[PDB]
């Protein structure tokens, strides 16, 4: 129990932090990855002067603060502001003292060696956690779907990745990163919806375009004869009621937004798209492992939640793969937390105890120890 | 204003302790009795051996035993496995409760290291006089 | 749901067959032939009992493993009641 | 032929197992889609 | 150091006295702290066989000064946590057992009937009202029975 | 042998069709049991 209860799992994202206790089924804490700094001197009624704001209080009060994102494209870019988000996570969100809890953290696919050593330096030397561990994100997603070999298409708020994993070892030279994700996708909907003849003028109009994207957006299979369908004008249309009455209608654009993930050309991106990239990762891997990867395309991440994403991907890679092959696109329902759940499982596991980096290992080996 | 109510509670305690006190003394009864059953069971399934004559008997008996050994051993094995299965079933249940409550009392697996009382005895042998449990110590008279 | 029937066969048969040989491998090791046959006469005496003890050895363990499962089986019954009691979907 | 006949019987049997394991999850389904449309 | 406080606050001179004698034997050279090696020796004398990883973890559990060694203070802390855990385990075990004795019908519960029996089984003099009263006070989920959880709670304190 | 090999390939193909037609309804399921436990 000492640490059975006690292991923490913190998944640091570009848009959201997911956090909680190893053992739980889902994150106890989910909140924006921002750190707000007040543009002016003054106070809220009853509070003192605050130097900084994190998560939702930074989002809610955004009009008087300069908002900053510590993690650009999955990589920690500002370490002063990240130690601020961690502090908030332990002390306010989970309300635990960190110096008696083992902490499993996550990093990104080709996270620079030096960063994995730096967050270890900050975990052990400024938070004084007993022990910690850094798992790679795609690797926890895979594992949370039971398996050990497969290829994960991972897509969240600032990055998309393909991480081919074989008997647990993520394959460095076959990993692909596509910098277009849910953030890019909300801003494109924004324009095709203002372009539908609308105005997201106040900040209460801006924010909810993102809630339109999440609730009403679709990834149609045969996106071709779906536009064609749009035109005959079926009961395909969908009206959402705004903060007030102002019933906005979205028929068609509803799927023009996730067609951006297959066609980056919709947004002036010259890069290849999700399905081709799944494939290219795969023809960059060893030959003998390619049947395995093909029958185990695990999807994880908030942006892979658009319904019919899996069917489109299913047919997208069947028709690029040699017919002798078995294609299989696994997309679980909890996928917006796969990464986290994979960490919860792993860290609560009976056999993981012997991989925890302890302060004994650290004080004796330097940050190098956990770096592997 | 329920001034007397205080005595009611003390009773439950007095009784609770009358219960536990009862428990403990019954606990060792069942324990020893249990053992008794164990030596009787063994009493017949493998009674005080009596080596036979000399020729065919010793050889025969030996063959008899040796075969039974593979027999009992197999049974011993099957049993060990049904245990494994069981311990497994309760570990999972010992989970379905954790992430539904948290750390709860009396986990079935119990990861225990040796007690400090043990280590102390082990290391100082003779001079280890402290029936440690919890009782703090503050100046007597 | 009948496409999962082929899963039953593969799965069950698989695991069961895996378990078998293991048990065979394991049990085989713990077995040293009755090689000693007609090498001495009083040998049988000092031998027979040793086998006897080994048997008694195993027997006694089997009894313990047994009583153990029973105790565990009860741990379960209780651990299940704590699970239901701790349900309250409220 | 004996090898392939042996592999056909294992796949055809793994089969009625799969085909049946489903009628159950697809039927648990019309059910588990109807109560949330109702609640 | 804050821990080393209550820790020493917890123990008695007697305790410290012996925990010292014990600590001294841990410490070979007699310098002032158990090293990752000095510990290994005692562990084996104690009948274990830890690995480098295992040892350190056991060390840096009470190494507040990031020394990589244990001083008679960090040690007392360690003894304390143990003393604690030991006593907790022994308690829950006993109660656990008591529950099985009181249960006997093995339904995993203790119904007003058994509660009466066991109670009446004590020497003490009791009338039904007492029994049903203790039931009503113990049964928090008001289901009639007393689950292990409740039993832990109800016996919480009692000796 | 060619007759039985032809019948093994039809059953093994009717197959990945069944095994896959499901990952879809069992996954449409964890989903369609999660939103009513949430709504
Ligand atoms: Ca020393
Ligand atoms: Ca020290
Ligand atoms: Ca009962
Ligand atoms: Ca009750």
């Amino acid at each position: 129990d000492e640490d059975e209860t006690t292991a923490l799992v913190c998944d640091n994202g570009s848009g959201l932090v997911k956090a909680g206790f190893a053992g739980d089924d889902a994150p106890r804490a989910v909140f924006p990855s921002i750190v707000g700094r007040p543009r002016h001197q003054g106070v809220m009624v009853g509070m003192g002067q605050k130097d900084s704001y994190v998560g939702d209080e930074a989002q809610s009060k955004r009009g008087i603060l300069t908002l900053k994102y510590p993690i650009e494209h999955g990589i920690i870019t500002n370490w002063d502001d990240m130690e601020k988000i961690w502090h908030h996570t332990f002390y306010n969100e989970l309300r635990v003292a960190p110096e008696e809890h083992p902490t499993l953290l996550t990093e990104a696919p080709l996270n620079p060696k030096a960063n994995r050593e730096k967050m270890t330096q900050i975990m052990f030397e400024t938070f004084n956690v007993p022990a910690m561990y850094v798992a790679i994100q795609a690797v926890l997603s895979l594992y949370a779907s039971g398996r050990t070999t497969g290829i994960v298409l991972d897509s969240g708020d600032g990055v998309t990745h393909n991480v081919p994993i074989y008997e647990g070892y993520a394959l460095p030279h076959a990993i692909m990163r596509l910098d277009l994700a849910g953030r890019d996708l909300t801003d494109y909907l924004m324009k095709i919806l203002t372009e539908r003849g609308y105005s997201f003028v106040t900040t209460a109009e801006r924010e909810i375009v993102r809630d339109i994207k999440e609730k009403l957006c679709y990834v149609a299979l045969d996106f071709e004869n779906e536009m064609a369908t749009a035109a005959s004008s079926s009961s395909l249309e969908k009206s959402y009621e705004l903060p007030d009455g102002q019933v906005i209608t979205i028929g068609n654009e509803r799927f023009r937004c996730p067609e951006t993930l297959f066609q980056p050309s919709f947004i002036g991106m010259e890069s290849a798209g999700i399905h081709e990239t799944t494939y290219n990762s795969i023809m960059k891997c060893d030959i003998d492992i390619r049947k395995d990867l093909y029958a185990n395309n695990v999807m994880s991440g908030g942006t892979t939640m658009y319904p019919g994403i899996a069917d489109r991907m299913q047919k997208e890679i069947t028709a690029l793969a040699p017919s002798t092959m078995k294609i299989k696109i696994i997309a679980p329902p909890e996928r917006k937390y796969s990464v986290w759940i994979g960490g919860s499982i792993l860290a609560s596991l009976s056999t993981f105890q012997q991989m925890w980096i302890t302060k004994q290992e650290y004080d004796e080996a330097g940050p190098s120890i956990v770096h592997r | 204003e329920e001034k007397k109510r205080r005595a009611a509670t003390a009773r439950r305690q007095h009784l609770k302790s009358a219960m536990l006190q009862l428990a403990v003394t019954e606990i060792e009864k069942e324990a020893a009795a249990k053992e008794v059953e164990k030596q009787n069971y063994l009493a017949e399934h493998s009674p005080p051996l009596s080596l036979p004559g000399s020729m065919q008997e010793l050889q025969e008996l030996s063959k008899k035993l040796h075969a039974k050994i593979d027999s009992v051993d197999e049974e011993r094995y099957d049993t060990e496995v049904k245990l494994q299965k069981t311990i497994k079933e309760l570990e999972d249940l010992s989970q379905k409760l954790f992430d539904l409550r948290g750390k709860f009392k009396r986990p079935p697996l119990r990861r225990v290291r040796m007690s400090a009382d043990a280590m102390l005895r082990a290391l100082l042998g003779s001079k280890h006089k402290v029936n440690m449990d919890l009782r703090a110590n503050l100046k007597q008279v | 749901s009948y496409s999962s029937y082929l899963a039953k066969a593969d799965q069950k048969r698989g695991k069961k067959q895996t378990a078998r040989e293991t048990k065979k491998k394991v049990l085989a090791e713990r077995r040293k032939p009755l090689n000693i046959d007609h090498l001495n006469e009083d040998k049988l005496r000092d031998k027979a009992k040793e086998l006897w003890d080994w048997l008694y050895q195993l027997q006694t363990e089997k009894y313990d493993f047994a009583e153990q499962i029973k105790r565990k089986k009860y741990e379960i019954v209780t651990l299940r009641n704590r699970i239901d009691q701790a349900q309250k979907h409220s | 032929v004996t090898k392939l006949e042996k592999s056909i019987d294992d796949l055809e049997d793994e089969l009625y197992a799969q085909k049946l394991k489903y009628k159950a999850i697809s039927e648990e389904l019309d059910h588990a889609l109807n109560d949330m449309t109702s609640i | 150091t804050d821990q080393q406080a209550e820790a020493r606050a917890f123990l008695s001179e007697e305790m410290i006295a012996e925990f010292k004698a014990a600590f001294d034997m841990f410490d070979a050279d007699g310098g002032g702290d158990i090293s990752t090696k000095e510990l290994g020796t005692v562990m084996r004398m104690l009948g274990q066989n830890p690995t480098k990883e295992e040892l350190d973890a056991i060390i840096e559990e009470v190494d507040e000064d990031g020394s990589g060694t244990i001083d008679f203070e960090e040690f007392l802390v360690m003894m304390v946590r143990q003393m604690k855990e030991d006593a907790k385990g022994k308690s829950e075990e006993e109660l656990a057992n008591c529950f099985r004795i009181f249960d006997k019908n093995a339904d995993g519960f203790i119904d007003i009937e058994e509660l009466g029996e066991i109670l009446r089984a004590t020497g003490e003099h009791v009338t039904e009202e007492d029994i049903e009263d203790l039931m009503k006070d113990s049964d928090k989920n008001n289901d009639g029975r007393i689950d292990f959880d409740e039993f832990l709670k109800m016996m919480e304190g009692v000796q």
